[PDB]
């Protein structure tokens, strides 16, 4: 499929930023995490970022840590994140979706297989933590084989030869990790549209990364902490997740 | 691209965020480059000899072995300076932290050994260390923590995950993703990702190579087999190290069994896990069937790495190591042997390999061999534990 | 009639009842023996070197002198196995016993130290170990108590008395009166009735010897003074030994001064008691103006010696050495800053000697002075008490 | 003064041994402690051997160990101890009356001061057990410028240069610790007349160390323990010293 192609193509054709929120797969609960989404979607999300919960998220920031926990709290377990994950393709056809994860949950019970059940369950790529691109061979390669995007992060210094690298090796979207310089590179290196991430919780940031020349923003703990907020209350939860997300795509709108 | 190998054949590797990789390079290049540097080569002996003590004797036990053919002999790292092996590394480390610039320091430790070495060695060498500790470690090992904040560094609990060592690990892995350009990550034993497995073979290499000196000044020939307990790897390989090319010296690691390889309830992932992706390498890790990585557990606090250096994994594919395990209950039996026929207080961890090299002794009295046991710590900090479990 | 001299000028002698002399005739003929044997000597050498660690480090310390005009250098004998200089004639008096044909060992201790090293020596060489420990030092040292009992000792905790370190030495002085036959007392300091002041210095001879070629391979020259903590008076006689006939050498004995001279509360009897005869000797003791004797009060368990070696009170009459005290905070200030400037956690008995070498340096900043301090134990075992204190 | 002597030429005209206890002066109390001698002299004791309480009697057993205690208890002290000898000779002429002293309490105010004030309040001999021939001179050499006899004593070892330093250095008598060659070479050095001492706790033994040669038997423990058993009745304590001593010094009679 080419569902990122598709949606930058329809987002170019509006002069319009991809507001990309991330939330952990089964956080708080399976049921709860299903009405997220399904809220996120509906208040204007262009595409979405869903970890699965993972025992040692090394990459990950204390609020990040936290929806692991609750998940793991739940009895979340990867067999079923891809439960939830064809449930939500068989409402949503269109939007991509995008994986965070660790590469032990990758590679667990065979790379390639792993990559076979993302396409499987319509996931569009994968975007592996902890696999830095001169380790990134074999999980790009079986990305690859089974019309996975396999997605990098482009770091805040990257050098040339990097930047080289993450705009051949990714596809669907670059991971642009908090500027100018680095955008006009990889778009002179025909990479992938960069997202940019890392601490985007602000309407103004979205309409930044856009002018900066960003396809389009991602932003996750923001979005988790509404769920940390809301514990209490599920459906105050859902009024404030669709209201910061309403209000995160206006701004990245022409 | 790296200046080494990072693999040792399918095991190891770098598998951290992209924003971690300069640092790992920045490393290893700063290490080949002290390598080749005498006069790091000299300040690090100085400091190994001047002020850790070394080099440590080698102990031979002749009350532990009458009435067999085994001739055993104890390397005695639990005479280092800070009573564990740990202290010859992280001193090379320190050194390479400021041939680097770096004015600060950061570590992991479960048992605390390793954040008390830290500790130390920042101390001696004027570096800001800051040490991270699972909360559920830190609770169960005040004197450590205290050694630590008497020495000046700064110990910070980790809540995240079990709260245990590898949440300790995550945690220091993500603080020098943004400190690295000052802070140097002191890892605690010979794995994670490249170049950590190499840079601490190396720097505790000297333990085989003084045992091979004081084997042959000793007894004319190399040991039958030299024998160390496996937490992480660093005092096995730092044993092992000298003696891989010497064909004839076999090499038995020895990972905890804690309550016995069939009840789960062990710390032994070489033989007994799976391999898995995790702390930046690709090694044998104690995982569930879904791939989460699970704690090791031991009557030994230190031999709680829940994982194992790619180095012994791949010693062991191509069958120049071997691997065993010893229960807890074994481990305890071979500290009070030693401490009523020798006089020496073992750590339980290297009570373990001591373990070990007791039954190939007793199980075969009449076969004539020599070996040697890494004594990799001393066993005062294990008095209250081996005190409680036989008062039950 | 002796083969050597009992007295040190007015001090020392052998005041003993009678029943006990043949037993002290015996020992210093064994030792006069062993003395001229070089198979005894060969044997005490090889446990020291590959038993006990020796040579143990000499340790410069630049982080803490930085700015000022000392040099110091720190004896490591907290590098010794055990943790204390302790082992060295505890090993010394086995290979005595064993000289004599006698299977047992009778020991006394305050802290513990001196009984884990009897404990230690006599599970290496086969000896049969009971321990005397006055009952409040027992409840107090339940960790030492259970590291004698792990090496095979018996411990005989003694409830006469004020049930401390005199009252062991009295039992230890009446059980050995009745099995001197069989049994050999390893009297714990360089103190008590001849041979025995004798007898530990010649067996910890070695820590000076050692300083001082240590001393003069780094230094090219002896020292301005060596510096070491007086309990009994062991360590420091065994520092100052190989210096006495070098005249240029300064000899500082450091007694705790306790909570301070002026309240009592001490165990300075060198400087500040009066010579009596108890414990086989005349020396300085801690007594009363009834002439009863008194405990040594000390923040410092193992300073706890109610009086001191002989050969002590005797350097000090004749100018030779000079003996100063330390208060418990001065001594707790400077277990603190080796801590923290030098990753050293030293032995609170130690730390008094290191806080006088501190107050040479910092009352004459500019005055150059090569200065070394017998590190006579690590202080692992104080980090219990200090962290109190501090909590306090 | 010639209190042993005149005592042992008296006894030696009766054909009959020596009885004399030994008792921790001030235990367990001043008062208590001076009924005490007097029933131990009423009942037949020749001689008194008197313990003054020291912090370390390392030469004492545990009976006697228990008696400082409980003298120290008591608040006793040395100065005290001396007054109750001034009493105790003044009520009693003629007994012979040894200190038993360690050797700090004799040096600690001068060696010739002790012996001094031994000589002012009617004391006999004083045994330092401490105190071996070998460093007995300035002891010994006070105690004879003083009229006092010095008490050595004689192991059960003692081999020939002992047996005649203690035969020339001793006066009063001799303490024989624990047998007939210790006592006829004694004789044959013409050493002062011996009283075997340990253990002696009955009548047999008394009869035996008279049959010997000995002069007689000293009992020191076997009393103590009469007024440790009895402390909670002062009066059935001077009852049971009263039997045992009469019962002992019978057995010494011809
Ligand atoms: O808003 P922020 O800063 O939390 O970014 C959230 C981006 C999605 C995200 C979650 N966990 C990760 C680990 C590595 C790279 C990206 C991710
Ligand atoms: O009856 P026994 O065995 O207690 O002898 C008691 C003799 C007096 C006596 C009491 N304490 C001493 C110390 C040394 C020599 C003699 C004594
Ligand atoms: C930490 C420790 C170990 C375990 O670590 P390795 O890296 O496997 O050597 C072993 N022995 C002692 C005494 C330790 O402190
Ligand atoms: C026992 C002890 C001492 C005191 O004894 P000395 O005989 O005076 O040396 C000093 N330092 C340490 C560490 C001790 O254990
Ligand atoms: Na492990
Ligand atoms: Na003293």
């Amino acid at each position: 499929m080419e569902r990122y192609e598709n949606l930058f193509a329809q987002l170019n054709d509006r002069r319009e930023g991809a507001f990309v929120p991330f939330v952990t797969l089964g956080d708080p609960g399976i049921e709860q995490s299903l009405k997220i989404i399904d809220t996120l979607i509906d208040a204007g999300a262009d595409a979405l970022e869903l970890g699965v919960p993972f025992s040692d998220p090394l990459a990950d920031g204390p609020t990040i840590q936290n929806a692991n926990l609750r998940a793991f709290a739940a009895g979340v377990t990867p067999a079923q994140c891809f439960e939830m994950l064809a449930i939500i393709r068989e409402k949503h056809p269109t939007i991509p979706i995008g994986l965070l994860m660790y590469a032990n949950l990758v590679f667990n019970n065979g790379i390639d297989a792993f990559y076979a059940r993302c396409e499987q369950v319509g996931v569009d790529s994968v975007l592996v933590a902890d696999v830095p691109v001169e380790e990134s061979a074999p999980f790009r390669q079986a990305a690859l084989r089974h019309n996975i995007a396999p997605i990098f992060i482009c770091p805040p210094n990257a050098d040339d030869d990097l930047l080289r690298q993450v705009a051949s090796y990714g596809r669907g979207y670059t991971y642009l990790l908090s500027l100018h310089h680095l955008i006009e590179k990889l778009k002179e290196y025909h990479a992938a549209p960069a997202l940019q991430g890392f601490g985007i919780s602000s309407p103004e940031q979205v309409s930044a990364a856009v002018r900066a020349g960003a396809a389009g923003a991602i932003s996750g703990s923001a979005i988790v902490k509404i769920i940390e907020k809301n514990l209490a209350s599920p459906k105050q939860m859902l009024a404030e997740l669709r209201s910061f997300v309403s209000a995160m795509k206006a701004a990245s709108r022409a | 691209t790296t200046l080494l190998n990072p693999y040792f054949g399918e095991f190891g590797g770098m598998y951290v965020p992209q924003i971690l990789m300069p640092a790992l390079n920045q490393l290893e290049e700063a290490f080949v480059s002290a390598q080749k540097d005498p006069e790091f080569q000299a300040q690090f002996a100085d400091l190994l000899k001047n002020y850790a003590g070394r080099p440590t004797a080698l102990t031979k036990c002749q009350n532990i072995t009458a009435g067999t053919r085994t001739t055993l002999y104890l390397k005695r790292e639990d005479l280092l300076h800070g009573g564990a092996h740990k202290t010859n590394q992280v001193l090379g480390q320190a050194l390479l932290a400021k041939r680097m610039g770096k004015s600060e320091i950061i570590a992991e430790t479960g048992a605390g050994q390793h954040g008390v070495a830290s500790a130390l060695a920042s101390a001696l060498l004027g570096l800001k260390c800051r040490i991270y500790m699972g909360a559920k470690d830190v609770e169960r090992q005040s004197p450590n923590v205290f050694r630590m904040r008497l020495m000046g560094a700064e110990v910070i609990p980790v809540h995240s995950g079990s709260a245990t060592l590898k949440d300790a690990c995550n945690e220091a892995l993500r603080d020098w993703s943004g400190s690295y350009e000052t802070a140097h990550y002191m890892l605690g034993t010979a794995a994670g990702p490249h170049p950590y497995p190499t840079i601490v073979r190396e720097f505790q290499r000297m333990i085989g190579e003084e045992t091979k000196a004081q084997i042959l000044d000793k007894e004319g020939r190399l040991p039958d087999a030299v024998i160390a307990c496996v937490g992480g790897g660093s005092n096995a390989i730092g044993m092992f190290a000298d003696f891989i090319n010497d064909t004839s010296v076999g090499l038995i690691g020895v990972e905890p069994g804690g309550h016995g390889i069939e009840t789960g309830e062990h710390g032994a992932p070489l033989k007994h896990g799976r391999v898995g992706i995790y702390f930046g390498m690709k090694a044998p890790m104690m995982q569930t069937a879904d791939g989460q990585i699970e704690e090791s557990y031991s009557i030994s606090a230190g031999l709680d790495f829940p994982s194992v250096g790619p180095q012994h994994a791949y010693l062991n594919s191509i069958g120049r190591a071997d691997y065993v395990s010893i229960t807890d209950d074994e481990a305890l039996e071979a500290f009070k042997t030693l401490c009523r026929h020798e006089g020496i207080i073992p750590a339980l961890e290297s009570s373990h390999a001591l373990a070990h090299a007791l039954k190939m002794m007793r199980e075969q009295p009449e076969k004539e061999q020599l070996l040697v046991v890494n004594l990799s710590g001393r066993g005062d900090k294990d008095i209250f534990t081996v005190h409680d479990i036989l008062k039950a």
